[PDB]
């Protein structure tokens, strides 16, 4: 079993400027099978990186990830607004599933 | 069913062949259905362990918690896994000084029965074939063996329940009659005793504590379940009879057995001693194997010429088993969660007399060979073939041509 | 679109067991694998098993193997849980979940990344 | 009272095998375990074997597995052993054994203690 | 297979003395599986102790004994005439069972 | 008519559970290789009559 | 092999081999013997048997 | 006199198969196993397998098993093999062969030695 730990815990920012967070795991993902996500309160959680670099399906192309090894990395070219929520990674898949502490994104 | 006006008929039910059938159905049916379950092999390695201790206790005395070393996924991990058992499924000595074994691993070859299969017995009718049909006894008060003065014939005998039972006869029928004891006719000194009561009495049965359950992987496609962590307030298993008709049950069969036996004395007394599956006595019920310290409850003794003060009897349980006393094989039963409530009727006792002393007999529970469990309600029934034809004379002739 | 929609909220006894639906729309119910998470507050989100309508092979986290069952209906496009001898740390938030669909590039396993979810039941262990 | 009663005293020949009885009043024989064990001249006790009368089950010391065998017979009262295969060694004094009662509270096989004994019987290995 | 050794080969004793006795043994016997017994010549031998503490049935109150790890004891609070004889220790159970080679007890 | 004449003791080991492979142990007596033994004369008859 | 009273037998092999004494586990040391024909052998910076 | 008399030369097309024959004389060709052994220009001889034309079992060199087979007939007294895929490095001469007789003394495969051979095959694979 593997165990994520997400850092900054939080981040502030207004809209327009640019945001990066990282994800670091206690074992190394040689697979690339990895996921992050977002959420809001009183909403359905949401997809937004899988496979540390395949955008999901709709999601606006400000997101963008990066990572190799055990370093994984999500960033916001521009924050706007609707952006201010919870996000968390992932590692998945062959009964290795385990998310993160989740990193706070707020306005400044 | 049918009655027949005018039969006797010869019945012996000591020698009665339907019950040498009943047998090797009744083996051949968990051999059949308990192939695919995975075995227990890999787990009878040695193991290192402890005494247990339950949630908010310095100490469980009535378990042991077993720390063994098990192949897991295929052969290439092994894991030092852990769990705990019952004492009784577990010892002790040779080759180390902690060392720890199952109890019958080396001998036999265990298996655990597929939890989603039921142990609960159901009543089965059984049935004869094209051209044979079975006989009953509507008699009340058969003896067993010699002529039935009234005879009637079915095609299916009532449904029957096989309870695995020693030391008495529960979840059965009853007799209509008065009491019956039947016995082996040769001689006084008889090979088994059956006592068959026409009033059944209660028997409740619970174990308290609640278990949860743990489970290990050993196979592909497979797993084995484990007996896991203990909660709340720890006891034995117990049962509860009424003590007043109990009282009343037990002069009642005395009063019966003296017809044989005229002289002052009978002494009941507890088990025999032994090894346990005699010495205690054993059923199922919800999911788990009981085993009982009898010895409270047939103390009494006589000599010749009703819903309180409950007598309650320890009840201690186990989880492998010699089921069938077959030589070299033995059954793993899983747990099952939280606590365990039970109800049965009581319906007689399979008993044992000793050699005999002066002016004293001294009867006590015995016997359990199994067939006896089905020779005391198989007894009413036999089967017979019919020859259709048969020639006669007459006056009547066809004509020639 | 695509959604997944979940059972009313529970409150249940302790030592009793909790049961929850997740029936869906906009696609073919049979035809994706399903899983099911659980968050404490504040806490992680737990994964639990998965649960393949098409087939009905399962496999749970060996966690909770002794206290999760799961099925799945094709005539309901529903999937049910049960989750046995409940305890106080269970009270959480659950949720089910779909996987996006294999492209025959992909390597094996790779989509079962949570592609929807549905919005959440709220589950509380109380007398 | 308890006792175990044995067959007659042997002399027999080298080579040969030497067949023993031991039947037993008091009690019923088929709900104890029985023992079989030997002595030679001035040595120490060596365990055999046991017997179930109950089932029949067995269990020999290695040592002599291919050369010891036993059976019981409840109608008999009398449990039988068997040791082919004679040589000057063999020349001990045998007993046949009792184990004691099974309270509940003991744990598993703690009473295969001997209980009860018989006389014993002399057997020599001679021409 | 574990191996006992008693000592001592022989106690003397006269009528009304104490009498104690040791059984050694090669490997912990950390289960309590002992027993003691008694011989006499042209009679059956006889059981005296088992499980190390619990005395047999019928005999008298002066045997007692006690033990722990491998070594372990046997005693008599007053010797009488009766008891001059052999007295023998073992181990038995699960396919251990095993012998001592006995201590004698016989008149000053 | 044929003999095996050396005397043969047993020795087991235990694989299995309820199991045993039997083994061959100890030779005993005075060693001879087996062998069988006909009558000639006949044979020769018999030899002759084929 | 050693027979009994004799330095040798030419037709014994005396044959020591690992085996799994209990179910599952403990491998050790056993002896027994056979007869040639069920053995062969080439293998090994030491010799090899089977 | 004991023979072994082949088939014709061969060759055959690269990647393709070649098949090649054994018929024998002087001797009960049931009661002798046969041996195959290839030789490729100024190198050693190289092992193939052996077959029992008695019964038909068959052991391969493990470098070859996945592209060799055997077999042999009663009737025609004679044995068979095949080589599938060929490659450049097969181009070699090839035979057939005889072990020499058992006898009491010998312990088990002394005599697979070569005791008679063939007057061997070209094998060329070429275009």
């Amino acid at each position: 079993e593997i165990v994520l730990t997400q850092s900054p815990g939080t981040l502030s920012l207004s809209p327009g400027e640019r945001a990066t967070f990282s994800c670091r795991s206690s074992h190394s993902i040689r697979s690339r099978r990895v996921a992050w996500y977002q959420h809001k309160p009183g909403q359905a959680p949401r997809l937004v990186i899988h496979g540390v670099s395949n955008r999901a399906s709709g999601i606006s192309d400000r997101f963008s990830g990066s990572g190799s090894g055990t370093d994984f990395t999500l960033t916001i070219t521009r924050v706007e607004p609707e952006d201010f929520a919870l996000y968390y990674c992932q590692v998945y898949g062959a009964s290795s599933y385990t998310f993160g502490q989740g990193t706070k994104l707020e306005r400044k | 069913e049918m009655v027949l006006k005018n039969v006797t008929e010869n019945f012996n039910m000591w020698k009665n062949d339907m019950v040498d059938q009943m047998h090797e159905d009744v083996i051949s049916l968990w051999d059949q259905s308990l192939k695919p379950c995975v075995k227990l092999t890999p787990l009878c390695c040695t193991l290192n362990c402890t005494n247990a201790t339950a949630s908010n206790s310095s100490i469980i005395e009535g378990m042991k918690n077993c720390s063994f070393n098990i192949t897991t996924e295929l052969r290439c991990k092994r894991e030092k896994k852990n769990a705990l058992f019952y004492k009784l499924d577990i010892v002790q000595l040779d080759g180390n000084s902690s060392q720890y074994r199952l109890i019958n691993c080396d001998t036999s070859v265990i298996t655990q029965v597929c939890p989603k299969l039921s142990f609960d017995p159901i009543p089965i009718h059984y049935c004869a074939p094209a051209g044979y049909a079975i006989l009953k006894c509507n008699n009340k008060t058969f003896t067993g063996t010699g002529p039935c003065n009234n005879v009637s014939t079915v095609q299916c005998t009532h449904g029957i329940k096989p309870v695995l039972s020693t030391q008495l006869l529960l979840n059965g029928s009853l007799a209509e009659g008065e009491i019956i004891i039947r016995s082996e006719n040769i001689t006084k000194n008889v090979k088994t005793i059956i006592v068959h009561l026409n009033e059944s009495v209660k028997i409740e049965c619970t174990r308290p504590n609640n278990k949860t359950r743990t489970s290990i992987r050993i196979g592909p496609g497979q797993a084995f379940y484990a007996t896991g962590q203990v909660i709340g307030d720890i006891r034995e298993a117990y049962c509860n009879i009424n003590e007043s008709k109990w009282n009343e049950t037990l002069q009642r069969v005395s009063k019966k057995l003296k017809e044989y036996f005229p002289h002052k004395n009978i002494t009941f007394q507890p088990s025999s001693g032994g090894d346990l599956e005699i010495t205690t006595h054993s059923f199922n019920c919800g999911g788990e194997f009981f085993y009982c310290n009898t010895s409270s409850l047939f103390n009494r003794t006589y000599m010749a010429n009703n819903s309180t003060r409950t007598i309650t009897i320890h009840c201690r349980i186990k989880q492998i088993i010699n089921m069938w006393q077959e030589v070299g094989r033995a059954m793993y039963a899983p747990p099952i969660a939280g606590n365990i409530t039970c109800i049965s009727n009581i319906t007689g006792l399979l008993l044992t007399r000793d050699y005999g002393k002066n002016n004293t007999e001294t009867f006590r529970p015995g016997g359990g060979n199994m067939k006896d469990n089905w020779r005391s309600e198989l007894y009413k029934y036999k089967v017979v073939k019919i020859e259709p034809l048969g020639v006669a004379p007459t006056r009547c002739k066809r004509r020639v041509v | 679109q695509v959604q997944l929609v979940q059972s009313g909220a529970e409150v249940k006894k302790p030592g009793a067991s909790v049961k929850v639906s997740c029936q869906a729309s906009g696609y073919r119910f049979s035809n994706f694998v399903i899983h099911w998470v659980r968050q404490a507050p504040g806490q992680r989100f737990e994964w639990m098993g998965w649960i393949n309508p098409y087939n009905g092979n399962k496999e749970f986290s060996a966690k909770f193997q002794d206290r999760v069952t799961f099925t799945a209906d094709t005539s309901a496009n529903t999937a049910y849980m049960e989750l046995r001898s409940l305890r106080s740390a269970d009270t959480a938030v659950y949720y089910c979940a779909r996987v996006g669909p294999y492209s025959w590039d992909d390597s094996p396993q790779d989509n079962y990344y949570m592609d929807v979810w549905g919005k959440g039941t709220t589950v509380i262990v109380s007398s």
